[PDB]
Parts: structure tokens; sequence; C-alpha cells
């Protein structure tokens, strides 16, 4: 019998190419240029994703679209992670395979402070060692943690999923080869760690805002990708989201 | 009428 996390790992999107123009000098203003239309990209198979995500379209189609506007930056900043940890230990920002920007050519305008955040997210990765299974029902329960304070349309369906994927993210930890002795440890620690995501990308949140709103700094960002800002942006300001969190803060 | 509605409604 086929199980969840099998499904998991087989809808999980191919990692996408940049397309960086290499023959330009780098530049804070062209980097992030390409790295918004990268991301927009990146956003673009994040939804395909959770459209096959076992579960997820028995939503109200608004609170599909609520979920994904709200959490798409902690999505790819962990997916970012995941890859950085994967391809280089977290020693650089693995963002495609024609992109890695290491620790030198991150001293540009503004980068250097963004850039050690989502190196930050990939340290967690190598110090909890976290296994592909781990990451991949992680990654849902970040698709399912932040929601309005005024709660959803389709409230008992999304409690339902979240719950199914709370179980999964056991499964994977159980699974772990090794005993059950650590399964509650590990379960707290990477709890911990989710809860810890909020924090973790609210600066470069923050960041995208600045960029996005103060017209001046000439960043551009690709159609999809702005619609969703302009959306999140006014509620996530005004206070009006909040985080699941497993802890007590 | 946003791309990510029309994204969401398509067809996979
Ligand atoms: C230095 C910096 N540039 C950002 C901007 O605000 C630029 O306007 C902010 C966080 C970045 C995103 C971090 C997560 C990510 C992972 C990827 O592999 C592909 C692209 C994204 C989704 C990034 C890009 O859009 C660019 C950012 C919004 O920090």
């Amino acid at each position: 019998f086929p199980t969840l996390i099998s499904l998991l790992e087989v809808i999980e999107p191919e990692v996408l190419y940049s397309g960086y123009d290499s023959t330009l000098p780098d530049t804070s203003t062209r980097l992030m240029s390409t790295l918004n239309r990268l991301g927009g990209r990146q956003v673009v198979s994040a939804v395909k994703w959770a459209k096959a995500l076992p579960g997820f379209r028995n939503l109200h189609l608004d609170d599909q679209m609520t979920l994904l506007q709200y959490s798409w930056m902690s999505l790819m900043a962990f997916s970012l992670g995941w890859r950085s940890y994967k391809q280089s230990n977290g020693n650089m920002l693995c963002f495609a395979p024609d992109l890695v920007i290491n620790e030198e050519r991150m001293q540009l305008p503004y980068m250097y402070d963004q850039c050690q955040q989502m190196l930050k997210i990939s340290s967690e990765f190598v110090r909890l060692q976290v296994s592909y299974d781990e990451y991949l029902c992680m990654k849902v329960l970040l698709l399912l943690s932040t929601v309005p304070k005024d709660g959803l349309k389709s409230q008992a369906v999304f409690d339902e999923i979240r719950m199914t994927y709370i179980k999964e993210l056991g499964k994977a930890i159980v699974k772990r080869e090794g005993n059950s002795s650590q399964n509650w440890q590990r379960f707290y620690q990477l709890t911990k760690l989710l809860d810890s995501m909020h924090e973790m990308v609210g600066g470069l949140l923050q960041f995208c805002f600045y960029t996005f709103v103060n017209k001046s700094l000439s960043v551009e960002f690709p159609e999809m990708l702005a619609e969703i800002i302009s959306n999140q942006l006014p509620k996530f300001k005004a206070g009006s989201v909040k985080p699941l969190l497993f802890h007590q803060k | 009428p946003s791309l990510l509605k029309k994204l969401l409604l398509a067809p996979a």
C-alpha cells in the first residue's frame, strides 16, 4: 500500500535553473531582480505542488489562495535551506544549479544580512541532520502554519489536513533508522524548528516588502509574485495573520 | 482573475 510519505517524495518539484547572466557585473539591484524572477517561477512550481498535495484541493478556493499567499516565503526559504544543506552543508546559498552564492559574493549592498539569515535556516538542517522525509513533512506543515486571525472558510477541512500532516511528520521520525528511544525528543526538536521559522523568515519578508513598495530601489518583481505580495503585505503589516505554533512562545 | 487563482483553477 502506497504511503503518504512516498507520495510527497514523488510530487516534490524538480529544481529550477535561473538563467543568470554572468557577463554583467554583480549589483544588488540586478541580483535581487534575478532572484525574484527565479522566485516567481519557484512559486508557480509550489502552486502546482500544492494542487497535487493530498487533501489540499478539498479546501475552499479562497483558503487555498490564503495559505499560498501567506506561506510562500517560508516555503521558498525552507527549500533554499534544504538545497544549501544537501549541496554545500550550509556553507553557500544554492539558489539554483546555475546560481550558487558563496560568502564573498554576498557582500553587496543590502545582501549580506539577508543572505546570512538564509544561511541560518540552512544551518538548522545541519545542526539537526534532518532527513529528506522529515524535510518533506515539515514543508507541508509550513504551507499550513500561517492563517488569518479571523479563521478560514473551510476550517474543519483545514484542521483535518493539518492534523494528517502532523501525524505524517511523526511517521517520518519513527521511520528514521534507529530505535524509538528518541522519537519524542526528535518531534520536540523539529516542531521547535517549525515554530522558529516564523521569526527566521519574518525579516526576509520585511526586506521583500520594503524592496516591493519602494520603487526607487528599481528591484523588479514578476507578475504573479507582485500580485501575491500585494495581497499578503497589507494583512501582515496590519497584524491580521497568526502563526500556528506547536509550543508556548 | 488573479494569476494565482487561474493557476489554482487550471487542470493539472
Ligand atoms: C537578498 C533578498 N532578496 C529578497 C528580496 O526581497 C528582493 O526583492 C529577500 C528574500 C529573497 C527570497 C528568499 C527565498 C528565495 C529562495 C529562492 O531560491 C528563490 C528566490 C527567493 C524567493 C528569494 C528572492 O525572491 C529574493 C528575495 C525576496 O532577500
